[PDB]
RNA sequence: CGCGGGGUGGAGCAGCCUGGUAGCUCGUCGGGCUCAUAACCCGAAGGUCGUCGGUUCAAAUCCGGCCCCCGCAACCA
RNA sequence: CUUUAAUGUUUGAUGUUCUAACGUUGACCCGUAAUCCGGGUUGCGGACAGUGUCUGGUGGGUAGUUUGACUGGGGCGGUC
RNA sequence: AAUUCCUUGUCGGGUAAGUUCCGACCUGCACGAAUGGCGUAAUGAUGGCCAGGCUGUCUCCACCCGAGACUCAGUGAAAUUGAACUCGCUGUGAAGAUGCAGUGUACCCGCGGCAAGACGGAAAGACCCCGUGAACCUUUACUAUAGCUUGACACUGAACA
RNA sequence: GCUCGCCGGAAGACCAAGGGUUCCUGUCCAACGUUAAUCGGGGCAGGGUGAGUCGACCCCUAAGGCGAGGCCGAAAGGCGUAGUCGAUGGGAAACAGGUUAAUAUUCCUGUACUUGGUGUUACUGCGAAGGGGGGACGGAGAAGGCUAUGUUGGCCGGGCGACGGUUGUCCCGGUUUAAGCGUGUAGGCUGGUUUUCCAGGCAAAUCCGGAAAAUCAAGGCUGAGGCGUGAUGACGAGGCACUACGGUGCUGAAGCAACAAAUGCCCUGCUUCCAGGAAAAGCCUCUAAGCAUCAGGUAACAUCAAAUCGUACCCCAAACCGACACAGGUGGUCAGGUAGAGAAUACCAAGGCGCUUGAGAGAACUCGGGUGAAGGAACUAGGCAAAAUGGUGCCGUAACUUCGGGAGAAGGCACGCUGAUAUGUAGGUGAGGUCCCUCGCGGAUGGAGCUGAAAUCAGUCGAAGAUACCAGCUGGCUGCAACUGUUUAUUAAAAACACAGCACUGUGCAAACACGAAAGUGGACGUAUACGGUGUGACGCCUGCCCGGUGCCGGAAGGUUAAU
RNA sequence: AGGACCGAACCGACUAAUGUCGAAAAAUUAGCGGAUGACUUGUGGCUGGGGGUGAAAGGCCAAUCAAACCGGGAGAUAGCU
């Protein structure tokens, strides 16, 4: 069976990534949640 | 022509295809080609605005001389090429002067003929000259909408739009379709019909002459579920609900022609 | 076997709804026209209103029972 | 009073013509090494079209809801 | 008949025997012409039926081969579980009793199997019903509504007839 | 260490992707390992991953993302021009051998090549965000010529044998060698050279395109492999010196031929068909503004530079993805011998494993299999399952048919080995020598050697010769659907969908419709032989009557009627 | 030439048995269909929630779909247990 989650480190990075959040309104919103939460894997990149 | 296969297999039974053999074998003028790039059926919204499109053999886009600007300039008409984006054929004209350029195929011209354009040019097939300068009924094919515009009508295949009228600085033209409309004198056209009439007869055979072809399958309303097609329901062929697009919109008879900028050039509606 | 509707000259249907008064076409009978029949024309007869019982001044009609006939229902576990 | 008369008067109804608004997914030029956009000449249109407020109609394309109870189980029937 | 309720209709074929199958009969409850009708070679992991081949499907099972099952050694779970000193029977009982009444029977405890019961384990039954529950779907239910369409004013002018 | 069994189109050896120290050495065995554990992908300490040439980075673009201004939108924000990102593609350059406890096309040895800076020198018109060429291209087929690789022979080295024979036409092993440079072949493409002129290429052009002359014949382009050279160097069987007895230091023979032959290469070819098969830069060529004393450019030579990151191990799995050391899933490459059509299949090679519980017992019952007397579907919802059929060649083969089918219809017969035909045939490959020569990788002839079908004849063996593995069950009546195909991931694969074909109807281009407040896109860089919608669903015969009701289209007299 | 035929790789999923607190939250074993195309597949994009996609089942959209997931309205409401 082909279980869900392919691995691919270039896929995962433009749809998650630093720069990927911090491109719109929505992700530099989504990050400053983080932020204040005081999560430490704030994205997700190398 | 109307060229017959033979019944090896099934889907081969059915066949019937224009083959010529005046249409040139080799590849086409490298500096007149530039790619298409298909999307089946989506805008730039990411959306499918046409359903039904999709698939389909890889192309190149021929680009082709509509306007005809050039004038007075005698030509030579040097083959016959073959463009999978007309149902026409594109015949690559060289020009005295060494400007190729592809030009719609009219009737039965062969590869050699000398063709121009112009005010002065003659009255013969491939000929290109100002309507107002062409005989009253004579029938002409690649009409121009408006003067410099390029020409937009009848050039697919056999269409050929016939002159009618002489009405000042207007002209009048029974369209293929039936319906006459006066367009401005000024426009220009070419003389004679479009060729390869012959396209009419082209019978796919298999289905997956149609893919390649560039078309996707059909899926009637009424098999589909209410929730999607307004028809859809049903324990099996159940109807009775006034056949409609997939938007609850009449069809089967419907007039959506409103335009209301254009009634005024258009004189009977088609018949 | 429940529910809805009807039964009227020899045949098929009106009038029944609101009680008094039953009509139409065909069929029959007699005459004429024709050599004879059909056709056509003239004139006349023919009804218990399914049956019995109620209410009423009086019942084909409005109410009830029974009989017959047609249609529909008679499902979900 | 009935409905008639000619002139001005208050406008209307369409029909023709013109252009100066407006449209132009027509031509050429400039910004500009630019099929975007804007500006400028010329042509076609032209007070229509198209847009906003108001308004009749259409409108299961779309949305929110209604669709009773008793009942010798519920429905159908009958009933209140 | 993929349609025929009455019906396994009736006649014939196939059978020793045929509610299916095959060919006809029209009495089509309630086929039928593009929501197609009647055919049709070829194709079909298609439905039904017949014959031949072939055989442990079977008559009616027998033997053998291996992997477990079984014993010894190490490791070591799970659903479940009011408490149990947890028998049969006739009756009684919230109406099907291991537990109540009467009577019979039964030394205490393990091991390998078998599943009749413990209304056995599992999932606050999906069937039924109910609630002035919810959800989508329908239309000539209601009330609105995007869009389409009509007209009036503004954008919006000028001369004649 | 010795036997034994299994894979071997892998259960082997390389990479991507992804993991992220699992690699290797010492060392410990509490916990992890479904058992013990000295062992381990476990803990702990240490070590290990060297690049001008592989890759990334970088130059250049596709789909697509973003987008100065700009158009648009209650805000947010949407789309998009100039541009700028984006490889799954194009673009410069290395091969062989040796070495570690683990790294190597990176380190050492030999032998090269590539792109630029600068300079010396002999010379010379250079020059873009510009024009042209080039890059630059589909499917299928057919062989032709080769190489990998293999077989056999010759040669060299070793052996002559645990039980009968074995100096023999006998047995085991080796029999190897790259890139680059020279050479320019099999074969493929295209006729070249000079002169004049030109409304063509947004400017310009000696370049390309076109038009004529004249002239010459072959020129030129592309291109596997083979033969030299690289290389009197390396590898090299096995001895020789020492064994820390794991290995190491030295040494070192033969080193050629014939044939078979790829799905690899020539071939980003040729033939052919239709469905008509990226872009851009590098690279070459040609000019503009400009610069001519130069600057720049071409060629030889010298000198210098090639930075930064990755590099261990796993990679069809014990390390990736599945909660686990999980019978599952995961793209590309190399892919030997015998038999065979074959990458099937069986036994083996190199190489890798025996699947992380075992030892007995030999009951029922369960699972996977083997065989079965006579009968042979009586079982049963149903021949479910099993068994059975199975290959090559030749003969032979119906109804119906759209004339291709049905058809491998059905049904049969012959298949081993040995010799002869023929001390191996037909066929294939093909050296010697001779003749010629426009002289080399040449043109003919000639035929040794080597390889080797298929068939006939006779004899013989067994019960059985397509013996194993492998490998159609066949036929008849009939419904439905034309047909290959698609579909309910995870109980439904079908008669359901689709389908070519047909009909109706809409739509004249700023098209109808669709997404979208809008702009703008798709439709279509198409324009009625086009496109959208709907309904039947190949082909053949054919498609009747009804406009009452609903809906749709055409009409305009009157009634009615909103805002005003 | 062929949506041509037999048949591995490859993709698929008809039948039967085993499993059904599994080897495994859909596989194994033996058979099976297609296997030059309407084929299959790697890498990367694009479409999105009454919206997408759909050779159409009301199938699928991270084991979840007749309206996903997460946070928030929100201690929703519950004549019922
Ligand atoms: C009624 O048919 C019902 C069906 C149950 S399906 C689990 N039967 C109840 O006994």
């Amino acid at each position: 069976m082909k279980r869900t989650f392919q691995p691919s480190v270039l896929k995962r990075n433009r749809s998650h990534g630093f720069r990927a959040r911090m491109a719109t309104k929505n992700g530099r919103q989504v990050l400053a949640r983080r932020r204040a939460k005081g999560r430490a894997r704030l994205t997700v990149s190398k | 022509a109307v060229v017959k296969c033979k019944p090896t297999s099934p889907g081969r039974r059915h066949v019937v295809k224009v083959v010529n053999p005046e249409l040139h074998k080799g590849k086409p003028f490298a500096p007149l080609l530039e790619k298409n790039s298909k999307s089946g059926g989506r805008n730039n919204n990411g959306r499918i605005t046409t359903r039904h499109i999709g698939g389909g053999h890889k192309q190149a886009y021929r680009i082709v001389d509509f306007k005809r600007n050039k004038d007075g300039i005698p030509a030579v008409v040097e083959r016959l090429e073959y463009d999978p984006n007309r149902s026409a054929n594109i015949a690559l004209v060289l020009y005295k002067d060494g400007e190729r350029r592809y030009i719609l195929a009219p009737k039965g011209l062969k590869a050699g003929d000398q063709i121009q354009s112009g005010v002065d040019a003659a009255i013969k097939p491939g000929n290109t000259l100002p309507m107002r300068n062409i005989p009253v009924g004579s029938t002409v094919h690649n009409v121009e909408m408006k003067p410099g515009k390029g020409g937009q009508l009848a050039r697919s295949a056999g269409t050929y739009v016939q002159i009618v009228a002489r009405d000042g600085a207007y002209v009048t033209l029974r369209l293929r379709s039936g319906e006459m409309r006066k367009v401005e004198a000024d426009c220009r056209a070419t003389l004679g019909e479009v060729g390869n009439a012959e396209h009419m007869l082209r019978v796919l055979g298999k289905a997956g002459a149609a893919r390649w072809r560039g078309v996707r399958p059909t899926v009637r309303g009424t098999a589909m579920n209410p929730v999607d097609h307004p028809h859809g329901g049903g324990e099996g062929r159940n109807f009775g609900k006034h056949p409609v697009t997939p938007w609850g919109v009449q069809t089967k008879g419907k007039k959506t022609r409103s335009n209301k900028r254009t009634d005024k050039f258009i004189v009977r509606r088609r018949s």
